[PDB]
DNA sequence: TAATTGCCCCCCTTCGGTGCTTTGCACCGAAGGGGGGC
């Protein structure tokens, strides 16, 4: 099998191994698997076993990604919840557009990857297993494995530590070429011509091959295109392989969610992918199978989505020398696109913001969001952080990040001038307006009843009280807000006894999840000068107290 | 020193988060180096445990110095000179390197387990375990405490009047002297420290509430006086408001000027007499946790607050950078914590958790960009803006 | 009710836990679905 040490595996604590019957099978699946077993056991990767051994566990089959090939899979469920923790050394997926260009790229696969690592003796009889017989009668083959099982929750990270162990020493005795190692996925890249690079290549075959480790010469990659973690990758650029969205003319649960997730897929390079109006579709339905009619927003979603797939695009590959540039553009309802590249209109890569965090937001903490993402996305992919071009002028921001109550920061940023420019659509005033009308707010609701009140007393003896149902305290606090803002003038001075809505309305949102703090949005910005006051409710402040009982 | 957890403790599995390309290349430089002196080890995926490891770049010094964060570990191990507050100066020396000589009980090593990212995901990541006392860990500083004190023993007689405190990796060694002449008792302790194998607390003067002061007061002003003292209630109990909230007494302009009466001038000479005496009541207590609140006042200026029971503060301060541009206000939040860090280890010996008025996906982005320390103190992020000013 | 597997990254929605003062509301993490990888 291989010379490759063995990763010491203990069950958990007071666990036992499983005894799982194994469930009726097809004669397809029956056959392929007596297929695979026996040549697995004539090459040692499982053992026949028999009374001695107490456990079973159901395997099955399924179709690989080239056809006419089967996977045996093993339902380890059991023993991987009565299995001891793993540390996962997969810390992420490799990205094309983090590739260096190469003057020879090869892309290689190990054959029976698993079933070329060995399992540790002292587990191997809790991989035991029954491959039942055809139809019925004669009882069916128990086996174990010998080597890493397909299915168990330990074999991928002892896989991935086993082959880097592998590759150390020839990554060590060839610095000059480039290796990444995705599980059994092996892309080599150098700058060497491409007979020096087919010698390497060979090299590194025999050493694969002298851990035991096969590359089939029908994985084996050598010319351009070359299919690589779902990318095609030319010499000068990398493309998405074809991304099919379904054509359904009823959709259920599932086609939207399958949908949304090849829109996300896509959209790591189509520039403008949006799929808000999709996603709605999914909240509060229930059912997977229910059918869900397009709302008209979700099909003019679909359409530009569509459009964007049509024309095929493409990605270079980094260039460490030059500049990491982040452009970034506002959609609409929270959403935003953004490149990465290095050179204008050549991206590097392509992504969306469309995260909805927090009840109420404003434009300035989405981009801001935003940058977060890219930033650590793009420190992942290449390693630094890039240079932002951001549709917010600097007075804007400057403005937000002194007078906010949070530590806010974007990187190095320079502004460009795409129509749909980032503003806070109104200013709170930090100073009481002279000759403006003051309201004194006030909103009370009993939390037995559910019912309430507020009321907006005005220094001038206006006043107006309004009752309220279903509502609870504070959107009664709110209510008298919006009350306050209603009959006031361009300029308005107003006083509450909320925190709570003065926590809203200082963030200054320009949406919310509520309709009520966005019909005060709309009249804050309506309004040209308004004053915000803060006052201890139940302590005699002439106003709020003066007429609460009003509301009271 | 056979370490053990606490009590029904499991073991620190904490994500590594990403590192930048400089980072990652001077961790692996720097664990090649490690791993050469059996410092660390290189270990599989049958570990289960796990911490976050990156590097810093010290005081304007061009070494990388990996830190690894210990903050679950620490909270999982089971394993102070009152005078070093009152003295003039405190130097502060890394004598993280010494740990790296005792080696550590096998039992407890794989709990040390932390893994190298790489740059794109090119390669899984790379486990290591420590070997030897790690720098970062809280037991690694009881462990040496006997050497340290031996080490140290030739030198605390000799100078009787340096008070030598030890935290962690770092050693706040404090004396009444001339700044000359600390920096020559410095100097002697490291070579002291070699061949055995710039603080001011006197300077850390308290942040009070101060009432504002007015030839001529608003409604508006008044209003806010009120609130003020309100607040100022659950702080100083037998502060009073009575004739200032009878003065804001029907409905009236926010920018009415009304006249102080002699009995809400009385008051207020009283309450302004109450709030410059400093509070009186509050003990630190060693069993319970210190809390450090920080709050943004805008151009560079930050206040904060250590405290273990809510409304009684045993320390008040305020951070402040005077702006001197630098707009980044993630390094200003960073560089304070520093600060409030290494002041509550001076005062008390204990780190403080912090509530940051930041957003959690912002800082995790960004402060290790600007840290400087050894140690990180545990901290969480409050999402609710202060309603008014009231340490300004 | 079927088909039954494992690990990794991502997005979008839902639900329960936590905190703070205002037992309602805001925020966050885990888990469900999906996409991609092997
Ligand atoms: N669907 C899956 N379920 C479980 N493990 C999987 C699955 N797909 C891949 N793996 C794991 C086990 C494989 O040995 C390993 C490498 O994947 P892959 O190249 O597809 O297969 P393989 O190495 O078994 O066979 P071969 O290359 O000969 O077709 O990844
Ligand atoms: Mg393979
Ligand atoms: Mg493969």
């Amino acid at each position: 099998i291989s010379p490759i040490e063995t990763v010491p595996v203990k069950l958990k604590p007071g666990m036992d191994g499983p005894k799982v019957k194994q469930w009726p099978l097809t004669e397809e699946k029956i056959k392929a698997l007596v297929e695979i077993c026996t040549e697995m056991e004539k090459e040692g990767k499982i053992s026949k076993i028999g009374p001695e051994n107490p456990y079973n566990t159901p395997v099955f089959a399924i179709k690989k990604k080239d056809s006419t090939k089967w996977r045996k899979l093993v339902d380890f469920r059991e023993l991987n919840k009565r299995t001891q923790d793993f540390w996962e050394v997969q810390l992420g997926i490799p990205h094309p557009a983090g590739l260096k260009k190469k003057k020879s790229v090869t892309v290689l696969d190990v054959g029976d990857a698993y079933f070329s690592v060995p399992l540790d003796e002292d587990f191997r009889k809790y991989t035991a297993f029954t491959i039942p017989s055809i139809n019925n009668e004669t009882p069916g083959i128990r086996y174990q494995y010998n080597v890493l099982p397909q299915g168990w929750k330990g074999s991928p990270a002892i896989f991935q530590s086993s082959m880097t162990k592998i590759l150390e020493p020839f990554k060590k005795q060839n610095p000059d070429i480039v290796i990444y190692q995705y599980m059994d996925d092996l892309y080599v890249g150098s700058d060497l011509e491409i007979g020096q690079h087919r010698t390497k290549i060979e090299e590194l075959r025999q050493h694969l091959l002298r851990w035991g480790l096969t590359t089939p010469d029908k994985k084996h990659q050598k010319e351009p295109p070359f299919l690589w973690m779902g990318y095609e990758l030319h010499p000068d650029k990398w493309t998405v392989q074809p991304i099919v969205l379904p054509e359904k003319d009823s959709w259920t649960v599932n086609d939207i969610q399958k949908l949304v997730g090849k829109l996300n897929w896509a959209s790591q390079i189509y520039p403008g992918i949006k799929v808000r109006q999709l996603s709605k579709l999914l909240r509060g339905t229930k059912a997977l199978t229910e059918v869900i009619p397009l709302t008209e927003e979700a099909e003019l979603e679909l359409a530009e989505n569509r459009e964007i797939l049509k024309e095929p695009v493409h990605g270079v590959y980094y260039d460490p020398s030059k500049d990491l540039i982040a452009e970034i553009q506002k959609q609409g309802q929270g959403q935003w696109t953004y490149q990465i590249y290095q050179e204008p209109f050549k991206n590097l890569k392509t992504g969306k913001y469309a995260r909805m965090r927090g009840a109420h937001t404003n434009d300035v903490k989405q981009l801001t969001e935003a940058v977060q993402k890219i930033t650590t996305e793009s420190i992942v992919i290449w390693g630094k952080t890039p240079k932002f071009k951001l549709p917010i002028q600097k007075e804007t921001w400057e403005t937000w990040w002194t007078e906010y109550w949070q530590a806010t920061w974007i990187p190095e940023w320079e502004f460009v001038n795409t129509p749909p420019l980032v503003k806070l659509w109104y200013q709170l005033e930090k100073e009481p307006i002279v000759g403006a009308e003051t309201f004194y707010v006030d909103g009370a609701a009993n939390r037995e009843t559910k019912l309430g009140k507020a009321g907006y007393v005005t220094n001038k003896g206006r006043q107006k009280v309004v009752p309220l149902t279903n509502t609870t305290n504070q959107k009664t606090e709110l209510q008298a807000i919006y009350l306050a803002l209603q009959d006031s003038g361009l300029e308005v001075n107003i006083v509450t006894n909320s925190q709570y809505a003065l926590g809203i309305i200082q963030a200054q949102p320009d949406k919310s999840e509520s309709e009520l703090v966005n019909q005060i949005i709309e009249q804050l910005i309506k309004k040209e000068k308004v004053y915000l006051a803060w006052v201890p409710a139940h302590k005699g402040i002439g106003g709020n107290e003066q007429v609460d009982k009003l509301v009271s | 020193v056979p370490v053990k957890l606490k009590p029904g403790m499991d073991g620190p599995k904490v994500k590594q988060w990403p590192l930048t390309e400089e980072k990652i290349k001077a961790l692996v430089e720097i664990c090649t180096e490690m791993e050469k002196e059996g410092k660390i080890s290189k270990i599989g995926p049958e570990n289960p445990y796990n911490t976050p490891v990156f590097a810093i770049k010290k005081k304007d010094s061009t070494k990388w110095r990996k830190l690894v964060d210990f903050r679950e570990l620490n909270k999982r191990t089971q394993d102070h000179p009152a005078g070093l507050k009152k003295k003039k100066s405190v130097t502060v020396l890394d004598v993280g390197d010494a740990y790296f000589s005792v080696p550590l009980d096998e039992d407890f090593r794989k709990y040390t387990a932390f893994t190298i990212p790489s740059i794109n995901n090119e390669t899984p990541g790379i486990r290591y375990q420590y070997n030897v006392l790690p720098q970062g860990w809280k037991g690694s500083p009881a462990i040496f405490q006997s050497s340290m004190t031996k080490i140290l023993e030739p030198f605390k007689k000799q100078n009787p009047d340096i008070v030598i405190y030890q935290y962690m990796d770092d050693l706040y060694v404090g004396s009444d002297l001339e700044i000359g002449q600390h920096r020559t008792k410095i100097e002697e302790l490291r070579q002291h420290l070699l061949r055995w194998g710039e603080l001011h607390p006197d300077k850390w003067t308290v942040q009070p509430i101060v009432l504002p002061e007015k030839d001529s007061w608003t409604v508006n002003d008044i209003q806010k006086l009120v609130g003020k003292l309100n607040w100022a209630s659950q702080i100083y109990p037998g502060i009073k408001v009575r004739q200032l909230c009878k003065l804001l007494r029907g409905t009236k302009a926010l920018t009415e000027v009304i006249p102080l009466t002699e009995e809400a001038e009385l008051e207020l000479a009283e309450n302004r007499e109450i709030l410059k005496e400093p509070v009186h009541g509050v003990y630190y207590d060693p069993s319970k946790d210190l809390i450090a609140e920080i709050q943004k006042q805008g151009q560079g200026q930050w206040t904060y607050q250590i405290y273990q029971e809510p409304f009684k503060n045993l320390k008040t301060g305020k951070y402040a950078r005077m702006r001197g541009a630098h707009t980044n206000d993630v390094k200003q939040l960073t560089e304070a914590v520093q600060k409030i860090t290494t002041e509550s280890i001076v005062i008390w010996g204990k780190t403080p958790k912090f509530k940051l008025p930041i957003q959690k996906e912002t800082w995790e982005t960004w402060w290790t960009e600007y840290w400087q320390a050894t140690w990180i103190p545990e901290w969480e992020f409050v999402n609710t803006p202060p309603l008014v000013k009231l340490w300004y």
